[PDB]
């Protein structure tokens, strides 16, 4: 259908068998992200 | 200095006291990888690239690195003013 | 030479002997670059620099 | 931090006739600075901090 896919798409063993993937646009890692806690921690305020 | 990034890092995290810093915290310039060369035409090159391509997804090199590619400090008393911040106060009786 | 440089045409270090058919083979600490791609064929990095 | 190290990359099929300029392609803009004009003006757009 198409030839070039032109999109993010990460390189490992298993793609590699079937079609090469030419030089990295950039490199990158695996992370991991978790919400932001308490904007305004200790909130109990005076007279405490 | 202006050199290989990776050398220059090494020995940076390496020093006494990590007093020498690269510029803006580790920035880069032209992100180009290692390799290893091989003759042209060469047919060892399809399956090597498999092999080095299989060590990735087995995380072998990211622990290999700490034997040694790992540093010695982390890239973050002394009570006295001695004007420092206090001029503004002065600068406020100005 | 170290690291190979192109003179007269011609190409010494580790990247000098395997355009001259002497090496077939060259490791260490390579930077991948267009001038260098033309004559050997670099596989896959596997560090960033 | 970071535990998979893996850049992104154009792929095709097999015995394309882009597989040799295509490659040199990329690599040519690494070096001239036009990776450059491109990360900055889309990723860091800067805010915040
Ligand atoms: C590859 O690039 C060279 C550079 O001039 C060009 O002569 C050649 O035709 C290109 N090959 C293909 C298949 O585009």
């Amino acid at each position: 259908q198409a030839d070039m896919i032109v999109a993010p798409l990460t390189i490992n063993n298993e793609r590699a068998q079937y079609i090469e993937f030419s030089k990295p646009f950039k490199y990158q890692g695996l992370t991991i992200l978790v919400k932001k806690e308490i904007p305004r921690s200790t909130l109990d305020s005076f007279m405490q | 200095f202006i050199y290989d990034a990776a050398v220059l890092n090494y020995m940076a995290g390496r020093d006494e006291g990590c007093k020498l810093v690269t510029i803006g915290s580790g920035k880069v310039f032209a992100s180009t990888g290692y390799g290893i060369a091989i003759q042209k035409d060469s047919g060892w090159k399809r399956q090597v690239d498999l092999a080095i391509l299989q060590l990735f997804g087995d995380g072998e090199m990211e622990e290999l690195e700490a034997l040694w590619l790992t540093g010695i400090c982390h890239n973050e008393m002394s009570s006295q003013l001695d004007i420092d911040n206090m001029a503004g106060v002065f600068y406020m009786l100005g | 030479g170290k690291h190979g440089k192109k003179i007269n045409g011609t190409w010494n270090g580790m990247i000098g002997e395997v355009v001259m058919k002497r090496a077939y083979m060259a490791v260490g600490s390579l930077t991948i670059n267009e001038e260098r791609s033309e004559v050997v064929d670099f596989s896959v990095p596997f560090i960033e620099t | 931090e970071l535990f998979f190290r893996s850049g992104f990359g154009i792929g095709m099929r097999k015995d394309s006739p882009w597989k040799q300029n295509v490659s040199l392609s990329i690599l040519k803009s690494h070096e001239n600075g036009f990776m450059e004009d491109l990360d900055k003006t889309w990723v860091r757009y800067q805010e915040c901090d």
